[PDB]
DNA sequence: TCGGCTG
RNA sequence: GCCGA
DNA sequence: TTTTTTTTTTTT
């Protein structure tokens, strides 16, 4: 790819900007492209910019070379173009290269020092350092990434960090006080976030009250079913939204004139979004059947989903592990990353739910232990919300919500906070 | 193991079996005969697919039709439990006691026996005119002329090799072939390749020995001093000063000679594992191998550099000469240019 | 000369008594030599003496070699014989051979290691290092020689003792006096100190308020985020260093105005280092990248550093052990001994953070039978600590540190005490 | 192996005498073997003695041979050498050749009966075996050994234990009349022994002494220590060893002078073992390691050891127990069982140390009821030592050890005493 | 109609954008077009993008294949080629 | 239409 | 089975 | 070598 460098070094000053800094004559070969690359760097250090083509010819019929070194270099030159290909795939290809020809370089070196260490004093070259010096020089030939960022300095970016703070546009609102206070702004996108509770308590309740909440503040809302059917959970998107309890829906006590009328009150307003919900089979879907369901979400319709939640990660099937290639720890930690990064791929809140192990579904309070699956999932996750249930929970209809792992803010502010979920509308309702 | 016991009674087992042939080179005992297991094909009669190889510490049984590969204690006891019986009793016998097979240890080989004076049906290239078909075609191969003189032409193969070495055809059908004469190191010639001309001869491209003690290298009298350069093709080392070629499926580098200074000069592909494997093989053994992984031109051997992409035989001596290394340095560029 | 090391191994006993331990079959070449002494060091492990040469003769004999390797290994075993030389040459003869034929078999091994990086996945085998371990390994065969030290020798290592009691290790002192008193002065150099937590009680914020400590007392930090953007972390040593609560920040309670004053007089404080941040994507990054990352602060910034501070070691990338190969267990000490490693090269306070297992959370003790990814790490590291904020240190605002792995001093001597980590200003107090 | 066994029956005394009662006609062979063989046998008849080589020769021409029988014979008596080998590989060597050949012989003898039952009855051989004396026969075969020493035959045996008894050959003194007295005579080798400490008794310090004490009689000691350091275990040995207070040892009291003068005092006694001092991780170091590290030691240092003092048996590592915990019934009696194994097949006496509960802390008498580690440690430990520190006892300078387990004798004999314990010092003392 | 589904998998976004989430490596061969799809679908993987022919070139040149499989891909990529076709 | 080819 | 004629 | 479910067992 000797020639895409060159061709990009010529033709293109972005790519010039971040790949000149790591640039040396011993990278590219012996023969015509060395000298190519050596009139590259002289035309750069007499005049400061990067040369022409017709420039390059003149530097060429002024240097000396050989009539072998000069035919090759004047049809090396002849074969550049401008090609603008993907500028990401140029850096990491180039950056590859760089490691590669680095690792033989160094290991020639290594070669030709232990070669001159089995000569003679008297014969051995002085030059050459000595056999103590071969692991640095593998290390120093291992520690040449193409990466020209530093970071950070606490000192001299204090200006721009500041500015960093004023820019709340991660922070995405909970419609709900207690989630938002407690949350310090509510969540915020690619932050993979695990309401979890055990088997029957609320789980994907508790993730389309969360739908419903964001699409009355005019989100995008992806609910992925990993368990239900569409039409189940639009029914109860539909009792959160419609405001008819659930069992009303089946029992016919509203008319399908009032719920017409209440869909077309809905549609009328403008803060209202859109919620799109896709069910899939068990052990059926990740990161890489969610990226094709984005893909063809914004190529059918003009919908870029905000939120994706869904609706239990341990349902998912992971994308490099197989079905059951190892225990349960790795695969679903596993699955937590992949969500994590898609999610901070595609700058979205991703909820999840998650289940309890039987030491905690009948307990008053759930500890980040009572995890069913993987210890992973609670340390791959950001905002650990648990959802417990009690007989006097129950009878005060009052789900309560301890805050087990909270990385936005103070996790010991209000650690356990009463939830008023009412199961007929699927429904959240802060208590004050 | 016990590989002479092995051989013994792979031998005994299946010379009974058809198509059986006991191909024995001067370091390498196998067996050709069709498999029982699988009965090969009707049409592959002669090309019968059941092998056995006793070179090896131990004798195994292979054969590529059924994919049947087992040692032959294994075969023995499927096939001939008398036989495997006895084998499994005999080989315990002699375990306990000293190997004896190298007593008697005697070599049936003799010096320079068919050693080739005169070559009938053979004009010599430089001998021919400038416009005979033979000259055009290796004008072609952009061979230099003053080589010529180390070329014949032919439109007697099969009478020329009967005249030499009779009964190799039953037919003697003209056919022109390029007569390679391959000599020794005190310049007689010991062998003879009938290279094939147009795209390809009709059939039987093979170097014909005088004697299974020749040698199967070509230039051997024309080496001078300095490095020697192996390479794969006599045409190939006729564009190569100190350039000899290997003639044969066997590569034997006790047979090469200057392993002080031979260097081995292989093709351009790093693909083909199979040179792959000779290049490992040849530095592992710490030899001097010539690497093309800097080589401007991406052809096959340096007579398709020469006519193709233009190359000069000065360039490729002077590629030659810079690209030689050896041990780790020789393994780093084997390593780098395989894939 | 492996036909008179064999000689002397065999005709000789001081030789013998000398260099055996070291020798190894992987010292000589495929030929009659390896199998003459695979027959010797079998004789020697069955018989525990030098074998005859009729013994080796019937050895050979009773073994199963082709006619070739028989015929090799007799006439090497003929050509055996006692040759009268000083027993000073033969030794260093010796082990100069045994270290050139070392060094060339460990090359033979980085150059294969390559060629499997150079490998295409599932093509590519497994049970050989990465590229990045290419380094380690030609350190390993340096380091062979026939004086091997492998336990202190009483009566015979006497100076070295009392040097050792004379004289002790300089010290990187902290901020806390209690770090001082339980290290007896502070960090040693050359050292790899974790800073283990449960998840979600402190790991990050235990190695900021290190950073910031550090930064006050005028090293120079680095901080490498693996979990965290850049602005958290830095946001995080601004809470420390001025005062403000993270609260106050996010807020904004605190005027842009207040926040430049604060900078401005933290950095015409003239005891005051640099502390950059650079961030990594989760596992992004290993011991070379942050090699390279060194190597450009020292370039581009300018900036040679003194506490490398790295996130989460568990996320980090092995460097040595291919991506998603072996266990757990084994890519994370793998990891921590590419950290130590590096800290020790560079002769920097290096400072990480490990997960303890699920048993450990919410519980009042842990202990070295408790950390999560592996074990191995108290083996690796040389200064680990806990923080055991359950369930009522948090409300008391204090801390508790177990000092679990302790090469400083005496950990069961100020095994457990009380910080008082100040969460809003992400900093620790002494509660005296 | 012919050649070798026939040179060393004519030309040793030692190696005849030892395998001449095995040695039958028909191990050999058919021919020049067999031939030699049976004169041998009849010059030993004719003769009581071991014929020389020229009486070999001269049998040779008195005998009834063949022409080529003649000339084998002859050239196999000159191919007979005296050539020095060692003893134990030649008669192992010997044994095996026999055994070979007699199973061999035995082989061919059913196989021929075999042959001979599948005959017409008329015509078979009487003299033949009936097939159902096969198994026999085989019997026979291996009914074969130069050495029959399978376990320890009582009333075959009995001269051998006398001389066990009355050399003492088991026990290893302790440099203290009170354990010598409680011990019938000391340790024995091949056994574990382990030291109950106590509430604060400092497992270490007994183990210390004790190593110190072996150290004193001229013992190898190797004291492989996990929660300390190399140097600050070999410094308790210097406290022990020197009369050199530990506290002075770092305060600095004592100079280089004095210090050296009184390790070149020890040296110049001839009555002072070797201490080697090995430091493993924390709970990295199981059994079988400990069988690596012997190796080592007997390869490179020549050190063969006697005493084995291994820090903390709590804080070992089951050799194959995935689980490890810091206090565990099941890994505790594992690790017993495992070091008692070692010392069994190490024929050395092994010292470790061990926790109790908080029953026999806070009293005086402890019970092996009143044992953290009970069951599982008393069945494998042949020796155990309560050993109680009490304030009383803290002010008089004294510890009260009680004989909780002595395999060697009876607990009640003499049951608890005071021990002069000297904590500055780590020694311990008598009482008179 | 292999070649023509792969040039119009690298040389317009508008028939990727729809086609490739369906599209699998056992569609194609056994030959040179499955190879091909394999470099495409890895250099997807790793950059969320169509690659180039250049970018292929170079994915080929970092190739394991046999030199009639390399042979064969080269072939391929060489005959592909954007030609005025309807949606 | 032939021979030679690893597991 | 793959390669060479 | 961890890790998680479940069951069974056992010790304190
Ligand atoms: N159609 C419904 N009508 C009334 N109550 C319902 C209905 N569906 C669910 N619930 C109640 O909601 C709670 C659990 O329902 P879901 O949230 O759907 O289950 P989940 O949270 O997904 O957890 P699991 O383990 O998958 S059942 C229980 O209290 C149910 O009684
Ligand atoms: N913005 C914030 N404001 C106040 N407290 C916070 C904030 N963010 C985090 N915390 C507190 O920080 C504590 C520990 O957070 P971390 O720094 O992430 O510790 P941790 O062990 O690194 O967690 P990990 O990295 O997810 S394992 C939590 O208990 C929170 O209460
Ligand atoms: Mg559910
Ligand atoms: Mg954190
Ligand atoms: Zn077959």
């Amino acid at each position: 790819m000797v020639e895409i460098i060159l061709s990009h070094l010529i033709f293109d000053q972005a790519y010039f900007s971040k790949v000149w800094p790591y640039m040396d004559s011993e990278y590219f070969e012996s023969g015509p492209a060395k000298n190519t690359f050596k009139l590259i760097k002289s035309h750069v250090n007499e005049y400061h910019s990067v040369p022409s083509i017709n420039a390059l010819n003149v530097a060429l019929e002024n240097s000396s070379f050989t009539e072998t070194e000069y035919s090759g270099v004047k049809t090396l030159i002849s074969k550049l173009a401008d090609s603008p290909e993907d500028h990401s795939w140029l850096v990491k290809e180039t950056e590859k290269y760089v490691q590669q020809r680095a690792m033989f370089n160094a290991t020639s070196k290594i070669i030709e020092i232990q070669t001159n260490a089995e000569l003679p004093p008297e014969k051995r070259n002085k030059k050459m350092p000595d056999v103590g010096a071969i692991p640095d020089i593998m290390r120093q030939a291992l520690s040449i990434s193409f990466d020209s960022y530093v970071g950070h300095d606490w000192m001299d970016d204090y200006e721009a960090r500041w500015l960093s703070y004023m820019n709340k546009a991660r922070k995405v609102p909970f419609k709900l006080r207690i989630l938002n206070k407690i949350t310090k702004g509510g969540a915020e996108t690619g932050t993979l976030n695990v309401l979890m509770a055990g088997v029957n308590v609320g789980k994907s309740l508790g993730l389309c009250s969360l739908a419903a909440d964001y699409l009355q503040l005019g989100h995008n809302v992806l609910y992925i079913s990993m368990q239900m059917a569409e039409e189940v959970c639009a029914k109860r998107i539909d009792a959160n939204m419609l405001d008819v309890s659930l069992d009303d829906i089946d029992d016919g006590h509203i008319s399908y004139a009032e719920y017409k009328g209440k869909m077309e009150k809905w549609r009328e307003k403008s803060t209202l979004g859109r919620l799109i919900v896709k069910q899939y089979p068990t052990g059926g879907a990740d990161a890489n059947t969610f990226r094709s369901l984005l893909n063809e979400l914004k190529l059918k319709k003009n919908f870029v989903p905000t939120i994706i939640i869904v609706d239990y990660l341990g349902i998912c099937k992971s994308c490099r592990i197989r079905v059951y290639s190892e225990n349960s720890y790795t695969t679903v930690k596993a699955i937590a990353e992949e969500l994590r990064a898609l999610a901070v791929e595609t700058e979205t809140v991703l909820w999840t739910a998650a289940q309890v192990g039987k030491q905690a579904w009948d307990s008053s309070d759930v500890n980040m232990s009572d995890i069913a699956e993987s210890a992973g999932l609670p340390a791959t996750a950001d905002f650990m919300l648990a959802v417990i249930e009690t007989e006097e929970l129950a009878a005060a209809e009052q789900q309560l919500i301890k805050q087990i792992k909270s990385r936005y803010g103070d996790k010991n502010k209000w650690n356990k906070f009463l939830m008023g979920v009412q199961k007929g509308n699927q429904k959240w309702v802060e208590i004050e | 193991s016990i590989p002479w016991i092995d051989n013994e009674f792979a031998y005994r087992a299946l010379a009974h079996l058809p198509k059986f042939t006991q191909v024995n080179n001067s370091s390498t005992f196998k067996l050709r005969f069709r498999c029982p297991v699988c009965g090969d094909s009707k049409t592959d009669q002669n090309k019968a697919r059941g092998w056995y190889y006793g070179d090896n510490n131990e004798g195994n049984i292979h054969c590529y039709n059924c994919n049947y590969h087992a040692p032959i204690g294994i075969y023995l006891k499927e096939f001939e439990p008398d036989l495997y019986r006895e084998y499994i009793f005999e080989i315990r016998k002699e375990k306990g006691k000293s190997r004896p097979i190298e007593k008697p240890k005697e070599l049936p080989k003799q010096p320079e026996k068919k050693i080739i004076k005169s070559l009938p049906s053979c004009v010599r290239l430089d001998k021919l005119a400038e416009d005979h078909p033979i000259i055009k075609y290796v004008k072609a191969r952009c061979i230099p002329k003053d080589k010529w003189k180390y070329l014949w032409f032919t439109t007697e193969w099969p009478k020329l090799v009967n005249s030499i070495a009779p009964g190799t055809y039953k037919k003697e059908i003209s056919e022109p072939r390029l007569v390679i004469p391959i000599y020794n190191a005190n310049g007689k010639a010991e062998s003879f390749q009938g290279r094939a001309l147009k795209k390809d001869a009709p059939q039987k491209y093979i170097t014909i020995e005088a004697y299974p003690e020749a040698t199967k290298i070509y230039g051997v009298e024309r080496v001078k001093d300095g490095d020697v350069y192996v390479l794969e093709g006599p045409i190939d080392s006729l564009f190569i000063e100190n350039g000899i070629a290997i003639t044969g499926g066997q590569l034997d580098l006790e047979v090469v000679p200057f392993k002080d200074r031979r260097v081995w000069v292989l093709d351009n592909e790093p693909r083909h594992p199979d040179t792959i494997k000779r290049m490992t093989k040849l530095v592992d053994a710490g030899e001097r191998v010539m690497f093309w992984d800097k080589s401007p031109w991406k052809s096959k051997d340096v007579n398709d550099m020469i006519r193709k992409e233009g190359a000069t035989p000065e360039q490729i001596m002077e590629y030659m000469k810079n690209n030689i290394a050896q041990g780790l340095m020789a393994k780093m560029r084997l390593s780098k240019y395989a894939k």
